[PDB]
Protein backbone atom coordinates (compact mmCIF):
# COMPACT_ATOMS: atom_id res chain seq x y z
CA UNK A 1 0.00 0.00 0.00
CA UNK A 2 1.00 3.60 -0.28
CA UNK A 3 2.37 5.01 2.98
CA UNK A 4 0.97 8.48 4.08
CA UNK A 5 2.22 10.13 6.61
CA UNK A 6 1.27 13.60 8.42
CA UNK A 7 3.64 16.13 10.26
CA UNK A 8 2.91 17.02 13.09
CA UNK A 9 1.04 14.27 14.40
CA UNK A 10 -0.54 17.46 16.74
CA UNK A 11 -0.56 20.94 16.38
CA UNK A 12 -1.67 24.37 19.01
CA UNK A 13 -1.87 27.23 16.55
CA UNK A 14 -3.50 30.46 18.00
CA UNK A 15 -6.64 32.19 16.60
CA UNK A 16 -6.45 34.39 13.02
CA UNK A 17 -3.15 32.38 12.73
CA UNK A 18 -2.26 30.39 9.03
CA UNK A 19 -2.16 26.80 9.64
CA UNK A 20 -0.24 24.28 7.60
CA UNK A 21 -0.75 20.86 7.95
CA UNK A 22 2.12 18.34 5.55
CA UNK A 23 1.17 14.64 4.09
CA UNK A 24 3.51 13.00 2.42
CA UNK A 25 3.04 9.94 0.34
CA UNK A 26 5.65 7.23 0.28
CA UNK A 27 5.35 7.40 -3.96
CA UNK A 28 4.11 9.89 -6.43
CA UNK A 29 0.58 10.32 -6.45
CA UNK A 30 -0.08 12.60 -9.24
CA UNK A 31 -1.85 15.32 -7.09
CA UNK A 32 -4.35 12.00 -6.46
CA UNK A 33 -5.28 13.49 -2.83
CA UNK A 34 -8.39 14.25 -0.54
CA UNK A 35 -8.62 15.87 2.79
CA UNK A 36 -11.24 15.68 5.56
CA UNK A 37 -11.87 17.04 8.78
CA UNK A 38 -12.76 14.73 11.57
CA UNK A 39 -14.26 16.78 14.35
CA UNK A 40 -14.44 15.88 18.36
CA UNK A 41 -17.68 14.35 18.00
CA UNK A 42 -16.96 11.55 15.18
CA UNK A 43 -18.56 13.92 11.95
CA UNK A 44 -16.26 13.49 9.05
CA UNK A 45 -16.96 16.12 6.18
CA UNK A 46 -14.85 16.26 2.76
CA UNK A 47 -13.23 19.41 2.32
CA UNK A 48 -10.79 19.70 -0.89
CA UNK A 49 -10.35 16.97 -3.70
CA UNK A 50 -8.09 16.53 -6.23
CA UNK A 51 -5.76 18.53 -3.69
CA UNK A 52 -6.92 21.52 -4.44
CA UNK A 53 -10.75 22.08 -5.58
CA UNK A 54 -12.81 22.98 -2.94
CA UNK A 55 -16.09 21.03 -1.86
CA UNK A 56 -18.84 22.97 -2.04
CA UNK A 57 -19.84 24.66 1.05
CA UNK A 58 -16.46 24.59 2.73
CA UNK A 59 -15.27 28.28 3.90
CA UNK A 60 -12.76 29.71 1.59
CA UNK A 61 -10.35 29.92 4.51
CA UNK A 62 -9.43 26.25 3.22
CA UNK A 63 -6.78 25.43 0.44
CA UNK A 64 -4.55 22.68 -0.65
CA UNK A 65 -1.30 22.76 -2.69
CA UNK A 66 0.86 20.80 -3.77
CA UNK A 67 2.28 17.98 -6.19
CA UNK A 68 4.40 14.88 -6.59
CA UNK A 69 4.80 13.12 -2.76
CA UNK A 70 4.18 16.65 -0.70
CA UNK A 71 1.07 18.34 0.07
CA UNK A 72 -0.31 20.60 2.16
CA UNK A 73 -3.50 21.43 4.07
CA UNK A 74 -3.81 25.78 4.51
CA UNK A 75 -6.04 27.36 6.81
CA UNK A 76 -5.39 31.22 6.26
CA UNK A 77 -7.42 32.56 9.20
CA UNK A 78 -7.66 29.93 12.22
CA UNK A 79 -11.72 29.74 13.72
CA UNK A 80 -12.65 28.27 17.17
CA UNK A 81 -15.05 26.25 14.84
CA UNK A 82 -11.78 24.42 13.12
CA UNK A 83 -11.44 22.33 16.23
CA UNK A 84 -10.79 19.12 14.66
CA UNK A 85 -8.60 15.99 13.85
CA UNK A 86 -7.93 16.58 9.52
CA UNK A 87 -7.11 13.18 7.56
CA UNK A 88 -5.37 13.08 3.94
CA UNK A 89 -6.35 10.61 1.74
CA UNK A 90 -4.86 8.98 -1.83
CA UNK A 91 -6.44 7.64 -4.35
CA UNK A 92 -3.79 6.80 -6.47
CA UNK A 93 -3.47 3.07 -6.21
CA UNK A 94 -6.02 1.06 -4.55
CA UNK A 95 -6.55 0.54 -1.41
CA UNK A 96 -7.01 3.92 -0.70
CA UNK A 97 -5.24 4.97 2.22
CA UNK A 98 -5.36 8.04 4.82
CA UNK A 99 -2.53 9.73 6.68
CA UNK A 100 -2.70 9.31 10.05
CA UNK A 101 -4.38 12.68 10.59
CA UNK A 102 -3.21 16.19 12.13
CA UNK A 103 -4.80 17.23 15.95
CA UNK A 104 -5.73 20.89 16.21
CA UNK A 105 -6.09 22.52 19.29
CA UNK A 106 -6.15 26.24 19.40
CA UNK A 107 -4.31 28.29 22.16
CA UNK A 108 -6.19 31.17 23.72
CA UNK A 109 -5.96 33.00 26.84
CA UNK A 110 -5.97 31.85 30.75
CA UNK A 111 -9.84 31.03 31.82
CA UNK A 112 -10.66 29.67 35.17
CA UNK A 113 -12.41 27.17 36.09
CA UNK A 114 -16.17 27.41 37.77
CA UNK A 115 -16.20 24.28 40.49
CA UNK A 116 -19.12 22.32 41.43
CA UNK A 117 -20.06 19.04 43.56
CA UNK A 118 -22.76 17.08 43.72
CA UNK A 119 -23.85 14.75 47.00
CA UNK A 120 -24.40 11.18 46.03
CA UNK A 121 -28.13 10.99 44.77
CA UNK A 122 -30.62 9.27 47.40
CA UNK A 123 -31.51 6.55 44.76
CA UNK A 124 -27.99 5.84 44.23
CA UNK A 125 -27.65 5.19 48.18
CA UNK A 126 -30.27 2.60 47.81
CA UNK A 127 -28.45 0.16 45.47
CA UNK A 128 -25.31 0.46 47.85
CA UNK A 129 -22.92 2.36 46.21
CA UNK A 130 -22.27 6.42 46.31
CA UNK A 131 -20.67 8.57 43.98
CA UNK A 132 -19.56 12.24 44.38
CA UNK A 133 -19.18 14.00 41.42
CA UNK A 134 -16.65 17.10 41.00
CA UNK A 135 -17.19 19.53 38.06
CA UNK A 136 -14.54 22.24 36.60
CA UNK A 137 -16.41 23.81 33.80
CA UNK A 138 -14.85 26.08 30.74
CA UNK A 139 -11.36 26.03 32.17
CA UNK A 140 -8.27 26.89 30.00
CA UNK A 141 -5.45 25.32 29.96
CA UNK A 142 -6.26 21.73 29.88
CA UNK A 143 -3.75 21.04 33.55
CA UNK A 144 -5.71 21.43 36.32
CA UNK A 145 -5.55 19.42 39.49
CA UNK A 146 -8.53 17.36 41.31
CA UNK A 147 -7.85 16.62 44.66
CA UNK A 148 -10.57 14.57 47.13
CA UNK A 149 -10.55 15.11 50.68
CA UNK A 150 -12.74 13.04 53.25
CA UNK A 151 -12.86 15.03 56.45
CA UNK A 152 -9.97 16.85 55.71
CA UNK A 153 -8.20 13.36 55.13
CA UNK A 154 -6.83 13.34 51.48
CA UNK A 155 -7.94 10.47 49.29
CA UNK A 156 -6.17 8.23 46.38
CA UNK A 157 -6.79 5.59 44.34
CA UNK A 158 -10.62 5.78 44.68
CA UNK A 159 -11.31 8.72 42.02
CA UNK A 160 -11.53 8.85 38.07
CA UNK A 161 -11.23 11.61 35.85
CA UNK A 162 -12.96 12.78 32.24
CA UNK A 163 -11.80 15.70 30.49
CA UNK A 164 -14.30 16.74 27.61
CA UNK A 165 -12.66 17.82 23.86
CA UNK A 166 -11.71 21.37 22.93
CA UNK A 167 -15.27 23.54 22.95
CA UNK A 168 -16.00 24.93 19.03
CA UNK A 169 -16.72 27.96 20.59
CA UNK A 170 -14.65 28.78 23.73
CA UNK A 171 -11.72 26.94 22.65
CA UNK A 172 -12.09 25.84 26.70
CA UNK A 173 -11.97 22.01 28.49
CA UNK A 174 -14.41 21.02 30.69
CA UNK A 175 -13.37 17.92 33.39
CA UNK A 176 -14.97 15.32 35.71
CA UNK A 177 -14.20 13.76 38.73
CA UNK A 178 -16.08 11.05 39.92
CA UNK A 179 -15.10 9.66 43.54
CA UNK A 180 -16.68 6.38 44.35
CA UNK A 181 -17.11 4.83 47.85
CA UNK A 182 -19.31 2.05 49.34
CA UNK A 183 -22.26 3.09 50.95
CA UNK A 184 -21.33 2.50 54.30
CA UNK A 185 -18.12 4.10 53.90
CA UNK A 186 -20.01 7.47 52.63
CA UNK A 187 -22.07 7.83 56.00
CA UNK A 188 -19.26 7.45 58.17
CA UNK A 189 -18.09 10.90 57.40
CA UNK A 190 -19.77 14.67 56.75
CA UNK A 191 -17.56 16.54 55.30
CA UNK A 192 -16.69 15.87 51.12
CA UNK A 193 -14.67 18.52 49.28
CA UNK A 194 -12.65 18.57 46.24
CA UNK A 195 -9.73 21.46 45.71
CA UNK A 196 -8.96 22.46 42.67
CA UNK A 197 -5.71 23.77 41.65
CA UNK A 198 -5.26 25.69 38.46
CA UNK A 199 -3.14 28.04 36.53
CA UNK A 200 -6.31 30.49 36.69
CA UNK A 201 -6.68 30.36 40.24
CA UNK A 202 -5.07 32.29 42.08
CA UNK A 203 -5.01 29.97 45.35
CA UNK A 204 -6.84 26.09 45.20
CA UNK A 205 -10.32 26.60 45.45
CA UNK A 206 -12.10 24.31 47.43
CA UNK A 207 -15.90 22.93 47.24
CA UNK A 208 -17.29 21.37 49.84
CA UNK A 209 -20.81 19.80 50.80
CA UNK A 210 -22.33 17.93 54.39
CA UNK A 211 -23.62 15.19 54.56
CA UNK A 212 -27.26 14.49 55.47
CA UNK A 213 -28.36 18.10 54.16
CA UNK B 1 -34.80 16.63 -17.67
CA UNK B 2 -31.99 15.53 -15.43
CA UNK B 3 -28.75 16.58 -17.05
CA UNK B 4 -27.07 13.03 -15.79
CA UNK B 5 -29.16 11.36 -17.40
CA UNK B 6 -27.65 12.52 -21.02
CA UNK B 7 -24.21 11.07 -19.75
CA UNK B 8 -23.89 7.31 -21.79
CA UNK B 9 -22.27 4.49 -20.21
CA UNK B 10 -18.00 5.39 -20.56
CA UNK B 11 -19.31 8.53 -18.90
CA UNK B 12 -19.68 9.86 -15.71
CA UNK B 13 -21.67 13.14 -14.31
CA UNK B 14 -20.80 15.98 -12.51
CA UNK B 15 -22.24 19.17 -11.98
CA UNK B 16 -19.91 21.24 -11.08
CA UNK B 17 -18.32 21.07 -14.64
CA UNK B 18 -18.44 22.89 -17.60
CA UNK B 19 -18.89 19.81 -19.46
CA UNK B 20 -21.67 17.86 -17.36
CA UNK B 21 -20.59 14.21 -18.97
CA UNK B 22 -16.93 13.44 -18.43
CA UNK B 23 -15.14 9.99 -19.96
CA UNK B 24 -14.11 7.75 -17.29
CA UNK B 25 -10.63 7.47 -16.73
CA UNK B 26 -8.26 4.82 -18.07
CA UNK B 27 -8.42 1.54 -16.02
CA UNK B 28 -12.20 2.45 -14.64
CA UNK B 29 -15.89 2.29 -16.81
CA UNK B 30 -19.25 2.77 -16.24
CA UNK B 31 -22.05 -0.17 -17.30
CA UNK B 32 -25.02 1.93 -16.78
CA UNK B 33 -25.80 5.50 -18.10
CA UNK B 34 -26.31 8.54 -15.60
CA UNK B 35 -23.72 7.14 -13.00
CA UNK B 36 -21.91 10.57 -11.06
CA UNK B 37 -18.71 7.58 -10.48
CA UNK B 38 -16.73 5.67 -12.25
CA UNK B 39 -16.28 1.56 -11.18
CA UNK B 40 -12.22 0.81 -11.06
CA UNK B 41 -10.97 -1.88 -13.55
CA UNK B 42 -11.09 -5.13 -11.54
CA UNK B 43 -7.04 -7.02 -10.99
CA UNK B 44 -6.40 -10.60 -12.48
CA UNK B 45 -3.35 -10.91 -10.24
CA UNK B 46 -1.61 -13.72 -8.21
CA UNK B 47 -3.38 -17.08 -9.55
CA UNK B 48 -5.03 -15.06 -11.84
CA UNK B 49 -5.14 -13.87 -15.15
CA UNK B 50 -6.94 -11.30 -17.18
CA UNK B 51 -9.08 -13.09 -19.88
CA UNK B 52 -11.24 -9.84 -20.94
CA UNK B 53 -9.79 -6.48 -20.85
CA UNK B 54 -11.88 -4.19 -18.96
CA UNK B 55 -13.03 -1.54 -21.86
CA UNK B 56 -14.79 2.32 -20.85
CA UNK B 57 -18.07 0.22 -20.55
CA UNK B 58 -17.29 -2.93 -19.27
CA UNK B 59 -15.29 -4.62 -16.40
CA UNK B 60 -12.06 -7.12 -16.83
CA UNK B 61 -12.91 -10.89 -16.56
CA UNK B 62 -10.40 -13.13 -14.81
CA UNK B 63 -9.24 -16.97 -15.96
CA UNK B 64 -6.37 -18.52 -14.22
CA UNK B 65 -2.82 -18.44 -14.62
CA UNK B 66 -0.95 -20.59 -16.74
CA UNK B 67 -0.97 -24.09 -14.66
CA UNK B 68 -4.35 -23.84 -12.73
CA UNK B 69 -7.83 -24.02 -13.81
CA UNK B 70 -11.52 -22.13 -12.51
CA UNK B 71 -13.21 -23.52 -9.57
CA UNK B 72 -16.63 -22.36 -8.47
CA UNK B 73 -18.89 -19.68 -10.02
CA UNK B 74 -17.67 -17.12 -12.28
CA UNK B 75 -13.76 -18.44 -11.53
CA UNK B 76 -14.29 -17.70 -8.11
CA UNK B 77 -10.88 -19.44 -7.01
CA UNK B 78 -8.16 -21.18 -8.98
CA UNK B 79 -7.01 -24.81 -8.27
CA UNK B 80 -3.30 -26.45 -9.06
CA UNK B 81 -3.31 -28.32 -12.73
CA UNK B 82 -1.98 -32.08 -12.49
CA UNK B 83 -1.14 -34.07 -15.47
CA UNK B 84 -3.21 -36.58 -17.00
CA UNK B 85 -2.91 -40.07 -15.32
CA UNK B 86 -2.36 -38.16 -11.47
CA UNK B 87 -4.91 -36.45 -8.72
CA UNK B 88 -4.09 -33.16 -6.72
CA UNK B 89 -4.13 -34.66 -3.16
CA UNK B 90 -3.20 -32.39 0.18
CA UNK B 91 0.18 -34.28 -0.34
CA UNK B 92 0.12 -32.64 -3.86
CA UNK B 93 -0.30 -34.28 -7.29
CA UNK B 94 0.19 -38.08 -7.30
CA UNK B 95 0.25 -40.54 -9.81
CA UNK B 96 -3.29 -42.64 -9.58
CA UNK B 97 -3.02 -46.03 -7.62
CA UNK B 98 -3.02 -48.84 -9.86
CA UNK B 99 -6.40 -50.06 -11.18
CA UNK B 100 -7.85 -46.28 -10.88
CA UNK B 101 -7.40 -43.47 -13.71
CA UNK B 102 -7.65 -39.51 -14.19
CA UNK B 103 -8.00 -38.25 -17.94
CA UNK B 104 -8.07 -34.89 -16.86
CA UNK B 105 -5.94 -32.02 -15.72
CA UNK B 106 -8.23 -31.67 -12.68
CA UNK B 107 -9.91 -33.65 -10.33
CA UNK B 108 -9.63 -36.80 -8.97
CA UNK B 109 -8.43 -40.84 -9.83
CA UNK B 110 -11.62 -43.13 -10.77
CA UNK B 111 -11.30 -46.84 -10.57
CA UNK B 112 -11.75 -48.64 -14.01
CA UNK B 113 -14.92 -50.11 -15.62
CA UNK B 114 -15.22 -53.67 -14.38
CA UNK B 115 -15.54 -55.10 -18.15
CA UNK B 116 -16.76 -58.58 -16.12
CA UNK B 117 -19.26 -57.21 -13.79
CA UNK B 118 -20.99 -55.43 -16.80
CA UNK B 119 -20.82 -58.82 -19.25
CA UNK B 120 -17.96 -57.52 -21.45
CA UNK B 121 -14.92 -58.42 -22.50
CA UNK B 122 -11.67 -55.91 -22.03
CA UNK B 123 -10.83 -54.73 -25.72
CA UNK B 124 -7.85 -52.31 -24.30
CA UNK B 125 -6.35 -52.86 -20.98
CA UNK B 126 -6.49 -49.80 -18.40
CA UNK B 127 -3.99 -47.05 -18.28
CA UNK B 128 -3.25 -44.08 -15.06
CA UNK B 129 -4.67 -42.23 -17.77
CA UNK B 130 -7.47 -44.15 -19.87
CA UNK B 131 -10.22 -46.25 -18.26
CA UNK B 132 -10.56 -49.73 -19.83
CA UNK B 133 -12.27 -50.03 -23.25
CA UNK B 134 -14.47 -52.78 -22.94
CA UNK B 135 -15.62 -54.93 -25.91
CA UNK B 136 -19.28 -57.60 -26.20
CA UNK B 137 -18.73 -60.86 -25.94
CA UNK C 1 -31.77 14.89 0.64
CA UNK C 2 -28.40 13.52 0.74
CA UNK C 3 -27.86 11.19 3.95
CA UNK C 4 -26.07 8.06 5.04
CA UNK C 5 -26.54 6.16 8.42
CA UNK C 6 -25.18 3.12 9.70
CA UNK C 7 -26.95 0.61 11.30
CA UNK C 8 -26.06 -2.69 13.37
CA UNK C 9 -24.99 -4.59 15.92
CA UNK C 10 -23.13 -2.76 18.78
CA UNK C 11 -21.90 -5.92 20.91
CA UNK C 12 -20.54 -8.82 18.91
CA UNK C 13 -18.77 -12.20 20.43
CA UNK C 14 -16.06 -14.14 19.19
CA UNK C 15 -18.45 -16.16 17.65
CA UNK C 16 -17.33 -13.91 15.26
CA UNK C 17 -20.05 -12.92 12.26
CA UNK C 18 -20.79 -9.08 12.15
CA UNK C 19 -23.30 -7.25 10.00
CA UNK C 20 -23.72 -3.66 9.46
CA UNK C 21 -26.48 -1.63 7.11
CA UNK C 22 -25.59 1.65 5.42
CA UNK C 23 -28.91 3.17 4.53
CA UNK C 24 -28.63 5.91 1.74
CA UNK C 25 -31.08 8.99 1.42
CA UNK C 26 -30.16 11.35 -1.63
CA UNK C 27 -28.28 9.29 -3.62
CA UNK C 28 -28.98 6.11 -6.14
CA UNK C 29 -26.19 3.02 -5.25
CA UNK C 30 -26.71 2.49 -9.30
CA UNK C 31 -25.02 6.15 -9.82
CA UNK C 32 -22.44 5.97 -6.68
CA UNK C 33 -20.20 3.69 -5.09
CA UNK C 34 -19.80 3.12 -1.00
CA UNK C 35 -16.92 3.06 1.10
CA UNK C 36 -16.79 1.65 4.24
CA UNK C 37 -14.00 2.97 6.66
CA UNK C 38 -13.51 1.84 10.59
CA UNK C 39 -11.85 3.80 13.37
CA UNK C 40 -10.25 2.02 16.10
CA UNK C 41 -10.31 3.95 19.50
CA UNK C 42 -7.09 6.23 19.84
CA UNK C 43 -6.52 5.88 16.07
CA UNK C 44 -7.19 7.13 12.33
CA UNK C 45 -9.31 6.37 9.25
CA UNK C 46 -8.95 2.97 7.73
CA UNK C 47 -10.75 2.12 4.99
CA UNK C 48 -12.47 -1.47 4.50
CA UNK C 49 -13.79 -1.92 1.08
CA UNK C 50 -16.05 -0.08 -1.68
CA UNK C 51 -18.39 -1.18 -3.74
CA UNK C 52 -19.06 0.15 -7.05
CA UNK C 53 -22.47 1.43 -8.97
CA UNK C 54 -21.90 -2.23 -11.51
CA UNK C 55 -22.33 -3.96 -7.85
CA UNK C 56 -18.24 -5.10 -8.16
CA UNK C 57 -16.25 -5.04 -5.11
CA UNK C 58 -12.38 -4.10 -4.08
CA UNK C 59 -11.48 -5.09 -0.32
CA UNK C 60 -8.37 -4.51 1.46
CA UNK C 61 -5.52 -7.19 1.65
CA UNK C 62 -5.17 -6.53 5.68
CA UNK C 63 -8.77 -7.86 6.30
CA UNK C 64 -7.28 -11.40 4.92
CA UNK C 65 -10.78 -12.19 2.46
CA UNK C 66 -13.06 -11.62 5.84
CA UNK C 67 -14.87 -8.44 4.69
CA UNK C 68 -17.81 -8.85 1.93
CA UNK C 69 -19.89 -5.95 0.86
CA UNK C 70 -23.17 -6.26 -0.58
CA UNK C 71 -26.00 -3.77 -1.41
CA UNK C 72 -29.65 -3.59 -2.27
CA UNK C 73 -30.31 -1.16 -4.85
CA UNK C 74 -33.97 -1.15 -4.53
CA UNK C 75 -34.16 -0.98 -0.26
CA UNK C 76 -31.16 1.53 -0.81
CA UNK C 77 -28.86 -0.57 1.68
CA UNK C 78 -25.32 -1.23 1.29
CA UNK C 79 -24.00 -4.26 3.89
CA UNK C 80 -21.23 -5.08 5.36
CA UNK C 81 -20.01 -8.68 6.67
CA UNK C 82 -17.10 -9.67 8.51
CA UNK C 83 -16.00 -13.00 10.08
CA UNK C 84 -12.99 -14.11 12.30
CA UNK C 85 -13.29 -11.16 14.40
CA UNK C 86 -10.42 -10.32 16.74
CA UNK C 87 -10.77 -7.66 19.94
CA UNK C 88 -8.97 -5.72 17.34
CA UNK C 89 -11.59 -5.44 15.24
CA UNK C 90 -13.45 -3.20 17.87
CA UNK C 91 -14.34 -0.02 16.39
CA UNK C 92 -16.84 2.21 15.27
CA UNK C 93 -17.44 1.78 11.10
CA UNK C 94 -18.52 4.77 8.43
CA UNK C 95 -20.35 4.41 5.35
CA UNK C 96 -19.03 7.29 2.85
CA UNK C 97 -20.39 8.13 -0.82
CA UNK C 98 -17.87 7.70 -3.63
CA UNK C 99 -18.22 11.04 -6.23
CA UNK C 100 -16.36 11.82 -9.13
CA UNK C 101 -12.99 10.25 -9.77
CA UNK C 102 -12.65 10.25 -6.87
CA UNK C 103 -13.80 11.39 -3.70
CA UNK C 104 -15.71 10.72 -0.02
CA UNK C 105 -18.52 13.40 -0.80
CA UNK C 106 -20.69 12.24 1.91
CA UNK C 107 -20.09 10.28 5.53
CA UNK C 108 -22.53 8.87 7.78
CA UNK C 109 -22.29 9.45 11.52
CA UNK C 110 -20.29 6.38 12.04
CA UNK C 111 -21.99 2.87 14.39
CA UNK C 112 -19.64 1.87 17.18
CA UNK C 113 -19.02 -2.14 17.19
CA UNK C 114 -17.63 -3.77 20.11
CA UNK C 115 -16.43 -7.21 20.16
CA UNK C 116 -16.36 -9.10 23.80
CA UNK C 117 -17.63 -12.18 25.04
CA UNK C 118 -19.16 -10.19 28.27
CA UNK C 119 -22.80 -9.50 28.23
CA UNK C 120 -24.44 -6.39 27.49
CA UNK C 121 -25.92 -4.43 30.71
CA UNK C 122 -28.22 -1.13 30.46
CA UNK C 123 -27.08 1.52 32.96
CA UNK C 124 -28.07 3.09 35.67
CA UNK C 125 -28.87 7.01 35.63
CA UNK C 126 -28.83 9.03 38.90
CA UNK C 127 -29.61 12.71 39.23
CA UNK C 128 -26.44 15.31 39.45
CA UNK C 129 -27.94 18.62 41.88
CA UNK C 130 -26.17 20.49 44.36
CA UNK C 131 -26.90 19.49 47.98
CA UNK C 132 -28.73 22.61 48.70
CA UNK C 133 -29.67 25.97 46.42
CA UNK C 134 -27.54 28.36 46.52
CA UNK C 135 -28.91 32.41 46.93
CA UNK C 136 -25.38 33.90 46.16
CA UNK C 137 -24.41 31.73 43.16
CA UNK C 138 -26.22 33.08 40.01
CA UNK C 139 -25.32 29.93 37.88
CA UNK C 140 -26.32 26.73 39.12
CA UNK C 141 -25.11 23.21 37.80
CA UNK C 142 -27.59 20.44 37.16
CA UNK C 143 -26.72 16.82 35.35
CA UNK C 144 -26.98 13.28 35.44
CA UNK C 145 -24.67 10.35 35.73
CA UNK C 146 -25.11 7.30 33.52
CA UNK C 147 -23.13 4.03 35.38
CA UNK C 148 -22.52 0.55 35.08
CA UNK C 149 -23.52 0.21 30.94
CA UNK C 150 -21.89 -2.54 28.43
CA UNK C 151 -20.83 -1.77 25.34
CA UNK C 152 -20.02 1.98 25.20
CA UNK C 153 -21.94 3.72 22.87
CA UNK C 154 -24.19 5.93 25.42
CA UNK C 155 -25.62 8.98 24.30
CA UNK C 156 -27.76 11.75 26.51
CA UNK C 157 -29.91 14.93 25.65
CA UNK C 158 -31.37 17.16 27.69
CA UNK C 159 -34.98 18.44 27.73
CA UNK C 160 -35.43 15.95 24.51
CA UNK C 161 -32.98 18.04 22.80
CA UNK C 162 -34.19 21.48 23.63
CA UNK C 163 -31.41 22.54 25.92
CA UNK C 164 -27.79 22.60 24.56
CA UNK C 165 -26.60 25.65 25.58
CA UNK C 166 -23.96 24.59 28.70
CA UNK C 167 -24.65 20.90 27.74
CA UNK C 168 -21.32 18.97 28.61
CA UNK C 169 -21.05 15.52 27.85
CA UNK C 170 -18.34 13.76 29.24
CA UNK C 171 -16.42 10.74 27.91
CA UNK C 172 -16.82 7.42 29.21
CA UNK C 173 -14.34 6.03 31.93
CA UNK C 174 -13.86 2.19 32.28
CA UNK C 175 -14.60 1.38 35.95
CA UNK C 176 -12.58 -1.26 38.01
CA UNK C 177 -15.81 -3.59 37.34
CA UNK C 178 -15.43 -3.50 33.49
CA UNK C 179 -18.36 -1.78 33.29
CA UNK C 180 -18.45 1.98 31.65
CA UNK C 181 -19.93 5.21 33.31
CA UNK C 182 -20.27 8.56 31.66
CA UNK C 183 -21.87 11.99 33.48
CA UNK C 184 -23.68 14.78 31.66
CA UNK C 185 -23.87 18.19 33.07
CA UNK C 186 -25.50 21.76 32.07
CA UNK C 187 -25.04 24.90 33.91
CA UNK C 188 -27.99 27.12 34.22
CA UNK C 189 -29.28 30.59 35.94
CA UNK C 190 -29.64 29.70 39.49
CA UNK C 191 -32.88 32.34 39.81
CA UNK C 192 -34.88 30.24 37.01
CA UNK C 193 -34.51 26.68 38.46
CA UNK C 194 -37.35 26.81 40.40
CA UNK C 195 -39.64 26.90 37.38
CA UNK C 196 -38.49 25.32 34.82
CA UNK C 197 -38.11 21.54 34.38
CA UNK C 198 -34.70 19.77 33.19
CA UNK C 199 -34.75 16.06 32.51
CA UNK C 200 -31.46 14.04 30.65
CA UNK C 201 -32.88 11.87 27.52
CA UNK C 202 -30.28 8.31 28.36
CA UNK C 203 -30.34 6.05 25.09
CA UNK C 204 -28.44 3.08 25.09
CA UNK C 205 -29.15 1.05 21.98
CA UNK C 206 -27.25 -2.50 22.57
CA UNK C 207 -29.62 -3.21 25.18
CA UNK C 208 -32.46 -1.97 23.76
CA UNK C 209 -32.72 0.83 26.86
CA UNK C 210 -34.22 4.46 27.34
CA UNK C 211 -33.86 6.06 30.47
CA UNK C 212 -35.53 9.81 31.75
CA UNK C 213 -34.63 11.02 34.56
CA UNK C 214 -35.84 14.33 35.96
CA UNK C 215 -33.00 16.58 37.60
CA UNK C 216 -34.69 19.42 40.46
C1 LIG D 1 -3.28 -56.68 -21.62
O1 LIG D 1 -4.52 -57.05 -22.21
C2 LIG D 1 -4.49 -58.38 -22.74
C3 LIG D 1 -5.79 -58.59 -23.48
O2 LIG D 1 -6.37 -57.34 -23.84
C4 LIG D 1 -4.28 -59.38 -21.60
O3 LIG D 1 -4.24 -60.70 -22.12
C5 LIG D 1 -3.00 -59.05 -20.84
O4 LIG D 1 -2.90 -59.89 -19.70
C6 LIG D 1 -3.00 -57.58 -20.41
N1 LIG D 1 -1.75 -57.23 -19.75
C7 LIG D 1 -1.44 -57.64 -18.52
C8 LIG D 1 -0.11 -57.19 -18.00
O5 LIG D 1 -2.19 -58.35 -17.85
Amino acid sequence: DIQMTQSPSSLSASLGDRVTISCSASQGISNYLNWYQQKPDGTVKLLIYYTSTLHSGVPSRFSGSGSGTDYTLTISSLQPEDIATYYCQQYSKLPWTFGGGTKLEIKRTVAAPSVFIFPPSDEQLKSGTASVVCLLNNFYPREAKVQWKVDNALQSGNSQESVTEQDSKDSTYSLSSTLTLSKADYEKHKVYACEVTHQGLSSPVTKSFNRGE
Amino acid sequence: QDPCSNCPAGTFCDNNRNQICSPCPPNSFSSAGGQRTCDICRQCKGVFRTRKECSSTSNAECDCTPGFHCLGAGCSMCEQDCKQGQELTKKGCKDCCFGTFNDQKRGICRPWTNCSLDGKSVLVNGTKERDVVCGPS
Amino acid sequence: QVQLQESGPGLVKPSETLSLTCTVSGSSLTSYGVHWVRQPPGKGLEGLGVIWPGGSTNYNSALMSRVTISKDNSKSQVSLKMSSLTAADTAVYYCARVTGTWYFDVWGQGTTVTVSSASTKGPSVFPLAPCSRSTSESTAALGCLVKDYFPEPVTVSWNSGALTSGVHTFPAVLQSSGLYSLSSVVTVPSSSLGTKTYTCNVDHKPSNTKVDKRVD
